[PDB]
RNA sequence: GUAAAUUUAACUGUUAGUCCAAAGAGGAACAGCUCUUUGGACACUAGGAAAAAACCUUGUAGAGAGAGUAAAAAAUUUAACA
């Protein structure tokens, strides 16, 4: 590259601000890819001692989607250590109280359990809705693609495809429906 | 008229991955010929600089360049400062082109020239074995022989 | 019309096989950023313009929180270390290339 | 002189001045600096890749922590390319 | 050396990734064809004796 | 004359890259006018 | 209601309904037949 | 197919034993229970089953910033009846 040594080092080890969207995405897949980016495992110069994490800015965290009945099954447990500090809240209740807590907890769980985890969480940025602070928006690079594909409700189908899909059966003329 | 086997377009009527069609063999072969000729004329003209190679040596694979140093973990039956030819070149490349062996490139195509410049010993290595409550304790000190080779030159020839 | 990978971010990769079939030739010239894809470079009447040299001394706490906010870290990196570690550090480290 | 950079051996002050002089003396339009790549910008650790173009043709690129130092580095890269003392150049023949 | 190329020789590594992707596509094509179509340009095996 | 002590990295090259050392913007596509994600322009 | 593992119809007016994820035997004429799957 | 065996000479040390599989006995067709037999392993290495004696993979010793593998990750969601 014929760069000078110091600018070359700076370019190689610079931090990148990635953008990620919630909005009908699974918190787990969001957390997996965000954790990869935060650890810096996506870089080929990666090493645990090289401090090569990147900033991850996740938005619409209020609009995540859980598969199955996870909203009512999944229980988050904590303990304020005073006798009886054991609290357990379903995913619905936790989401209602804090709109970013679920994604934050998922990323925290997926991060490696060492002393760099809190630094990585410090580089992670979460926002419940469309609004993003201007400095962060001016820092952003590379909105990453969403893991899920948003299956496109029936009323969102166009007439061309509606009529291109064949009709499967012939109803009787005398059925009330 | 629907063909006997037509599936209406559903989410999983077709594989999720995109359909890929490979180039036809004849046109593709002529394309390979043109590409190889272009790289060959690049080599003939000399439109390259600072070659690098991946070379098999002493059971190891080394990515070397000219003016390089490597440390081989054994003696090599060579006097100091002796020029030898490294031959088992898995890969040679430069900017804008690289040549891949299957698995080795022809010796008419590339030469690696190196020079034995040092014959030394490693720093002492400690082998200590210990098993507790059984009085088990052994200590050994070893010094593996070593050879420092300087990669002098990587040369390619027009032979594609 | 078939390319193994998208051909627009690092280099224009062209794979080839020699006639004998014994070696593979790869042609990879760099891809240059388009000028169109770039972006332009961003841009007291009576007295001296006295240089505005104020340096408020922050006590250790608020100081460390300001540094941690600035660099997106925690406070532990900024808290100091003892003489044992300070002397154990190598002040003449080996330096290759 | 084996393994050092051109501007590590021969110190220069204004690479942009030297570069524009060389382009003028070989009849090339003056280079235009543009922000090819940018990361951060509001933080304390930004990355700026500034490219030098001539007639809308990229002649050089350089990274930096500030736009000005990135532009200076791009000027140095252009000088290295023009004088041929580049990193990937053909090594010396002994 | 694969990691060394990924870090220091990015264009060569992209060439390698392209070759591997092409070999994977040729494998998919042969598997779907299931007949006796030509083996494929980069699927050819150099034999030693 | 060098010391017989531990030698890191049993290879020493001074020109480790010829195609340019990897930086995060290698293998990264450029965009129209270099617009940032979700930029209102 | 009485908790049962095996629900049985004791009347011809008894009917099985699955509510709240559990099966129930409801009888409007003989409310003593109310049964809850456990 | 293999390379050990028997004898002669000279002695020490071990002779308070555990799990697993199998055939039994006692006991509750209890026990990380007790008692025999056959065979492993442990009382020696390394990998796996979360940690790990006894389960599974593997043995003969060093250096290597190479490579091929062994064992090796649990699956399941149920009640209409003329
Ligand atoms: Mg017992
Ligand atoms: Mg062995
Ligand atoms: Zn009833």
């Amino acid at each position: 590259s014929s760069f000078s040594r110091a600018p070359q080092q700076w370019a190689t080890f610079a931090r990148i601000w990635y953008l990620l969207d919630g909005k009908m995405q699974p918190p787990g897949k969001l957390a997996a890819m965000a954790s990869i980016r935060l650890q810096g495992l996506h870089k080929p110069v990666y090493h645990a001692l090289s401090d090569c994490g990147d900033h991850v800015v996740i938005m619409n965290t209020r609009h995540i989607a859980f598969s199955g009945n996870k909203w009512e099954q999944k229980v988050y447990s904590s303990h304020t250590g005073y006798p009886g500090g054991f609290r357990q809240v379903t995913a619905a209740q936790l989401h209602l109280r804090d709109p970013v807590a679920i994604v934050k907890l998922a990323i925290y769980g997926m991060l490696p359990k060492n002393l760099h985890r809190r630094t990585m969480m410090e580089r992670l940025h979460l926002f419940p809705d469309e609004y993003i602070p201007e400095d962060i928006l001016k820092n952003l690079v590379e909105e990453l693609p969403q893991p899920r594909k948003i299956p496109k409700r029936l009323d969102e189908y166009t007439q061309e495809e509606i009529d291109a899909f064949p009709r499967l059966w012939t109803p009787p003329e005398d059925y009330r429906l | 008229s629907y063909l006997p086997g037509y599936v209406p377009k559903t989410s999983l009527s077709s594989p999720p991955w995109p359909e890929v069609v490979l180039p036809d063999p004849v046109e593709e072969t002529r394309h390979h010929a043109e590409v190889v000729k272009k790289v060959n004329e690049m080599i003939v003209t000399g439109q390259y600089g600072r070659l690098f190679a991946v070379v098999h040596f002493a059971s190891r694979q080394w990515k070397v360049t000219s003016e390089d140093l490597i440390l081989i973990g054994n003696e090599l039956d060579l006097a100091c400062g002796e020029r030898i030819r490294l031959e088992k070149v898995l890969l040679v490349g430069a900017d804008n082109f690289t040549l891949l062996g299957k698995p080795l490139l022809g010796k008419d195509l590339v030469r690696v020239e190196a020079t034995v410049i040092e014959k030394t010993e490693s720093w002492p290595r400690i082998i200590m074995r210990f098993r507790k409550r059984k009085n088990f304790k052994k200590k050994r000190i070893v010094t593996t022989p070593q050879t420092v080779l300087r990669i002098n030159s990587i040369e390619i020839a027009p032979c594609l | 019309t078939y390319s193994p990978l998208p051909d627009d971010y690092n280099c224009n990769v062209e794979l080839a096989l020699t006639s004998d079939g014994r070696t593979i030739v790869c042609y990879h010239p760099s891809v240059d950023i388009p000028y169109e894809h770039t972006k332009p470079i961003p841009r007291d009447q009576v007295l001296k313009t006295r240089l505005e040299e104020k340096v408020e001394h922050l006590e250790e706490g608020p100081m460390i929180e300001q540094l941690s906010k600035m660099f997106f870290t925690t406070k532990h990196r900024w808290y100091p270390h003892g003489r044992y570690h300070r002397c154990r550090k190598n002040l003449n480290p080996p330096k290759d290339r | 002189m084996t393994g050092k950079e051109l501007f590590e051996m021969w110190k220069i002050i204004n690479p942009m001045g030297l570069l524009v002089e060389e382009l003028k003396k070989r009849n090339v339009s003056a280079p235009e600096s543009r922000l090819t790549r940018q990361s951060g910008g509001t933080t304390a650790l930004p990355l700026y890749f500034v490219g030098l173009y001539c007639d809308k043709k990229l002649i050089a690129e350089g990274p930096g922590e500030t736009v000005l130092v990135a532009e200076e580095e791009a000027a140095r890269v252009a000088l290295r390319k023009l004088y041929g003392f580049t990193e990937n150049r053909r090594p010396w023949n002994y | 050396v694969l990691a060394d190329l990924a870090i220091y020789e990015p264009k060569t590594f992209k060439s390698l990734a392209a070759l591997a992707s092409r070999r994977r596509h040729e494998g998919f094509a042969a598997a779907l064809g299931d007949g006796k179509e030509p083996e494929g340009i980069f699927s050819r095996v150099v034999q030693y004796h | 004359g060098l010391d017989v002590i531990r030698i890191r990295k049993p290879f020493h090259t001074d020109n480790p890259s010829i195609q340019g050392q990897w930086h995060p913007f290698t293998n990264k596509p450029t965009t129209f006018r270099g617009l940032r994600p979700r930029e209102v322009q | 209601f009485k908790n049962k593992t095996v629900l049985k119809k004791r009347c011809k007016d008894c009917y099985l309904v699955k509510r709240r994820g559990r099966w129930y035997v409801y009888c409007k004429t003989h409310p003593r037949h109310k049964q809850r799957q456990m």
